[PDB]
RNA sequence: ACGCAGUUUUAUCCGGUAAAGCGAAUGAUUAGAGGUCUUGGGGCCGAAACGAUCUCAACCUAUUCUCAAACUUUAAAUGGGUAAGAAGCCCGGCUCGCUGGCGUGGAGCCGGGGUGGAAUGCGAGUGCCUAGUGGGCCACUUUUGGUAAGCAGAACUGGC
RNA sequence: CCGUGGAGCAGAAGGGCAAAAGCUCGCUUGAUCUUGAUUUUCAGUACGAAUACAGACCGUGAAAGCGGGGCCUCACGAUC
RNA sequence: GUCUACGGCCAUACCACCCUGAACGCGCCCGAUCUCGUCUGAUCUCGGAAGCUAAGCAGGGUCGGGCCUGGUUAGUACUUGGAUGGGAGACCGCCUGGGAAUACCGGGUGCUGUAGGCU
């Protein structure tokens, strides 16, 4: 009686996209990071993913065809306790893991082991990737940040630290790393270095044991049932990177298959989908004639 | 008031009121009912529609001589509200005047030769129907009559035809008493509902 | 004074006296206009083509003669 | 009986909207100051009037949004004004409803010589668990349709907690 | 006196059809233009830095120039004296390929694979593309039925 | 055999006119029906009351009448471009100061292998110098202005 | 809460645009210097306008990239 | 028979309503001390893991609305070329070829690449 909402924009209704109704892309950023320029007429352009999900974090390397997406190495964060986290898998430290992990698996599939071993003692500086020549050259690939925006801590630029002391050439400024002032425009290695090892969250730990038990029995549940101390924290990530170095290799699961299969409704067919409608005409003239004298 | 002679079978493109014209007068004709308006389609069986054969215009003028004269005859023959006449055809294209002698040669010559609006003709394609007329089954002479007396007063050739169908719908007047009771149409005022099987069951579940 | 201002009458059978032609032919295309970074590579290209091909395909040339 | 679905206040709106800028409004934004515990913020045009005397882009009104147990607090308060009555046509068919007081000393202020007489507007939205689905960066979905709030879930709402009335008349 | 400026004409041809409007597909952009390939030239709407011209709207050239982010195509247009070839430099988002090329290139492949078979076999194939021949002494079967008598309907208004 | 065509065919793209439609966006425009949200005008129960109800207007819903050179979902016929090979394929190898995980990509250069690759017709390419011309008209078809013209102005083709 | 362009994009219209070319915010003058090519009216002459490049210094951005004026179609000028 | 991350085709895949979802996974969720930005931890960031499939999401259905495809409309409206064809004109008919759309009716409503995990 109001309004004449809706009678031919369904039929003038311009669908913008799959993944955009979906909301995972925007097109806006990916028509400029992913196409390459056309004076190489093959060269793929290596794009580094990182998706951050609740449990999961996602590091990718991929390029782009016609076809599709190629990946060509891949990592994830459930893996991590066969590299010894076995606990805190979507913190900055596993985000640095994450990263180191996926460079080193890269780098063991392109067979480039013994050269540009990147940085090895974890300092947080500014130690971009360099060329030797005589050598097969560095690996060049680029950020995705996606749907994120991208502010100074988020963990997207963890996993970038880890792609960059992994000995990926990526080109990076050092005023989104957390630690760098908003104010002043020196930046902070040492802090850097410290929230890369998680010794905040250390302090946190110590801030709940201290103040309140309560909230330390609340959350962090499973840290303190299984194990979870600051020490051990900070020999733990700094044996994680060493067990991530010296086998990258990536162990697969046979996981054949036990054949059974039933869970979903299968689509009826046109027959009796009109057998239905016939049985409702049916049941509706038994109505008619039985509730009329009843 | 140009004689009908120098406005006559089309020329030009059609020109119609709209953005670009601005200054076209009112048409003639504003009304195209006469009969019983709130007539429903049950009560008026027949009806005989008016075919044209020459590829020409109508003026708006005419056609409110015509409707006059129509209506005159609908009136002294079956009286008031025993018949429903629609003039079909509706003006639209403008035509244009060139004036003149506004006895003397000095004023213009044919320096800007670009018209003002004059008036309201309607192009009219051969076959289209100009007016339809639907009464009872006792005045099919009435009718023929009726639109007898507007032939000599629209221009060129023209014919006239009873039509197969119920009325103004496009529905066949022998499928109309066999096939409106038993499913598909139900009356709605004076025009006719037609609904498909491909409706939700709400509607077939509210009838019945 | 009015004249007859624009036509184009009596114009392709004009046109149509000598066979409209093609140019039709450009063994070996003109080189100018293309980017001046792919020209740095292909002057650059030729002119150490001039100089260091001789030893390595005189070598292959005698391989595929000793092959086939 | 009923999985996690519970009926929660999710923000609560202030507003004052005085008819001049300047001495009046700071003082309103003074006393939602007095309220809230942290700063107002203005409005601004899209209208110019004339008949009273405001402009284009001037502060006309001031508001501020609390949520959680601040909000429960002042909507504690606001029922505490109106005495836990509601009428029937002050919950929307979107399940939310507003009601206003005037005379704010009544919240437990101190009332202060220079400040005046204000009225303040109280306007309470429901929420449930799902609601940052619309309003998330990444995933913008619906809400859907046996999950949204409807004015008899509001009302009966109103009815089973704090006690109200409804007031038909 | 039309008033000759650039797009006079094209109310309708550099537009986007119909549930088209929006964002452009990543598959014009992905896609390997390389030097000698025949393609063709395609108006749009959206970007609108690199449209060549209303006048090679729907035409065929060569390409001779690949850049970073567009194309160098030689184009014959035709003028009052005579057919011209001419070097414009167009964008990516304008041009597609054509696939008359590639389906001759699939002929050639096919001719090559039956001279190879030719050679090996000493079949004569005849490789040349011959037109529609006419239809040889064929055979007609109108068992079970008499052949249907159609006359012409009265005229019915 | 080199090659060419005011031509056709085989493939491949291009258009937005004729048509058709507006129960499809925009603009107009006709009539009836149903519904009760809303205010505006009359009437009844009557101190008055969205306390109840008759009537009317607007709105909405599903229809229906007629169109649009400066409207369009759709979309012709006619028409325009390209390809129908030795300047084309395939194999092997050098160069690059372009590019870069990679002897990766792309261009150039060198050597070798097989020419029977739509129809029809025609022997082709190319250089110099220069006269006259720069007032046109008519005819079928598509059209602009005008009432119309042996009127004025456009498109293709043909003639004077 | 519904809301596909029904608003806005400096102005006359046409095309195009929705995590945008629209609104708001933070920095910045790439509205910089220089040599060629091409398109547009065209005689394939010029002016004006535009496009893809190339070489310096740069701005922004995390980077991809984008920018050598205005989202495009006009807004401008020879000898001496 | 599925999901997640990146996608290609851009509504056969959108919108409204009602059911189903075992195991991973996606989420809602529990709170601001550090990085973070707001009137507001609502949005964005930070360390989780007490519940839940109510919602998002993945399937199924609606004699569903739209979309696409196929008949009818229709060899009809149009149209290349032709005539010393008709008609005062308006137009119409014939030879040769090409040949569209709405109401009406019927059918479908996702296909796949890369990489990874659950029966
Ligand atoms: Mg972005
Ligand atoms: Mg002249
Ligand atoms: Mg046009
Ligand atoms: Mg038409
Ligand atoms: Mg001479
Ligand atoms: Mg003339
Ligand atoms: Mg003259
Ligand atoms: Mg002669
Ligand atoms: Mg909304
Ligand atoms: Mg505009
Ligand atoms: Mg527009
Ligand atoms: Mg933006
Ligand atoms: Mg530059
Ligand atoms: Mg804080
Ligand atoms: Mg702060
Ligand atoms: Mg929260
Ligand atoms: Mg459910
Ligand atoms: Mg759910
Ligand atoms: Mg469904
Ligand atoms: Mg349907
Ligand atoms: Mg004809």
């Amino acid at each position: 009686v109001k309004v004449v909402k809706n009678k031919a924009y369904f039929k003038r209704y311009q669908v913008k996209f799959r993944r955009r109704r979906e909301g995972k892309t925007d097109y806006y950023a990916r028509k400029r990071l992913v196409i390459q320029d056309k004076n190489k007429y093959n060269t793929p352009k290596y794009r580094m993913i990182v998706r951050v999900t609740n449990r999961d974090i996602i590091c990718q390397i991929a390029y782009a065809r016609i076809e599709g997406d190629m990946i060509v190495c891949a990592a994830y964060a459930h893996e991590l306790p066969k590299y010894g986290v076995k606990v805190g898998l979507t913190n900055y430290a596993a985000a640095y893991c994450t990263g180191l992990l996926l460079a080193r698996r890269l780098l063991n599939r392109f067979g480039m082991d013994k050269i540009y071993e990147g940085q090895v003692e974890v300092t947080g500086d500014e130690y971009n990737v360099e060329s030797i020549d005589g050598q097969p050259g560095a690996f060049t690939c680029y950020l995705d940040a996606g749907l994120a925006r991208t502010t100074t801590g988020n963990k997207v630029f963890g996993a970038l630290k880890g792609a960059v002391d992994g000995g990926l050439s990526i080109p990076h400024s050092t005023k989104r790393f957390p630690g760098y002032d908003s104010e002043s425009k020196e930046f902070n290695a040492e802090v850097h270095r410290k929230h890369i090892m998680g010794q905040n969250v250390a302090d946190y730990m110590r801030y709940l044991m201290e103040e309140d038990e309560d909230a330390y029995k609340k959350q962090f549940s499973q840290y303190i049932k299984n194990s979870v101390t600051p020490d051990m924290m900070e020999e733990m990530y700094k044996k994680a990177h060493a067990a991530i170095r010296e086998n990258p290799v990536y162990e697969k699961k046979p996981k054949k298959e036990v054949k059974k299969k039933r869970w979903n409704r299968p689509k009826m067919s046109l027959a009796q989908k009109k057998d239905r409608v016939a049985q409702k005409k049916a049941s509706f003239l038994r109505a008619q004639e039985r509730a009329a004298e009843s | 008031r140009r004689p009908a002679r120098c406005y006559r079978y089309c020329k030009n493109k059609p020109y119609p009121k709209s953005r670009f014209c601005r200054g076209v007068p009112d048409a003639k004709i504003r009304i195209f009912d006469l009969g019983r308006k709130k007539a429903k389609v049950d009560e008026f069986p027949l009806c005989g529609h008016m075919v044209s054969d020459e590829y020409e215009q109508l003026s708006s003028e005419a056609l409110e001589a015509a409707r006059i004269c129509a209506n005159k005859y609908m009136v002294k023959s079956c009286g008031k509200d025993g018949f429903h006449i629609r003039v079909r055809l509706h003006p639209f294209h403008v035509i244009r005047i060139n004036k003149m002698l506004s006895a003397d040669r000095l004023q213009t010559g044919m320096r800007g030769a670009f018209g003002k609006p004059q008036g309201t003709v309607a192009r009219v394609h051969i076959g289209q129907v100009i007016m339809s007329i639907r009464t009872k089954l006792q005045n099919k002479e009435h009718v023929i009559e009726a639109l007898r007396r507007a032939k000599f007063k629209f221009p060129g050739r023209q014919k006239i035809h009873i039509s197969k169908k119920w009325g103004f719908t496009k529905f066949n007047a022998d499928e109309f008493e066999d096939m409106v009771a038993e499913k598909r149409l139900i009356p709605d005022g004076c025009g006719v509902k037609y609904i498909p099987n491909r409706g939700p069951l709400d509607k077939w579940r509210a009838l019945h | 004074a009015k004249s007859k201002n624009h036509t184009t009458h009596n114009q392709s059978r004009k046109w149509h006296r000598n066979g409209i032609k093609k140019p039709r032919s450009q063994r070996y295309e003109s080189l100018k206009g293309v980017d001046p970074k792919f020209l740095r590579n292909m002057r650059f290209a030729k002119k150490h083509n001039k100089k260091g091909l001789k030893k390595m395909q005189a070598n292959n040339a005698k391989a595929m003669s000793a092959r086939a | 009986e009923n999985p996690m679905r519970e009926l929660r206040i999710r923000k609560l709106c202030l507003n004052i909207c005085v008819g001049e800028s300047g001495d009046r409004l700071t003082r309103a934004a003074k006393v939602l100051e007095q309220l809230t515990g942290q700063t107002p913020v203005f409005s601004k045009a899209r209208y110019t009037v004339r008949s009273f005397g405001i402009r284009r882009n001037e502060k006309i009104a001031v508001h501020c949004t609390v949520r959680g147990a601040k909000a429960e607090e002042i909507l504690e308060k606001g029922l505490k004004v109106r005495e836990y009555e509601l009428r029937k046509n002050n919950f929307s068919d979107t399940g939310n409803f507003g009601f206003g007081i005037q005379e704010h000393i009544d919240l437990g202020i101190k009332y202060d010589p220079s400040i005046g007489i204000y009225g303040l507007d109280f306007y309470v939205v429901l929420g449930r668990p799902g609601f940052s689905i619309a309003d998330k960066k990444r995933r913008t979905g619906c809400i859907g349709a046996k999950h949204r709030i409807s004015k008899e879930e509001a009302m009966r709402w109103f009815q089973q907690k704090y006690d109200g009335i409804i007031l038909p008349g | 006196t039309n008033t000759k400026g650039k797009r006079r004409g094209t109310r309708y041809m550099f537009s986007r059809p119909f549930r088209k409007h929006g964002v452009v597909p990543l598959a014009t952009y992905m896609r390997i233009y390389k030097k000698g390939d025949i393609v063709d030239i395609k108006g749009m709407g959206t970007v609108q830095k690199g449209m060549p011209h209303k006048c090679y709207h729907g035409k065929t050239g060569r390409v001779y120039n690949v850049t970073q982010h567009a194309v160098g195509i030689v184009v014959n247009k035709q003028v009052k004296g005579k057919i011209l070839a001419k070097r414009i430099n167009v964008r990516i988002e304008h041009i597609k390929h054509s696939k008359s090329r590639d389906s001759f290139l699939k002929r050639v492949k096919e001719n090559d694979q039956k001279k190879k078979e030719a050679k090996e076999k000493g079949t004569w194939v005849q490789l040349k593309r011959q037109p529609a021949p006419p239809r040889e002494a064929h055979f007609v079967r109108t068992n079970g039925k008499e052949p249907e008598l159609l006359e012409p309907i009265p005229y019915e208004f």
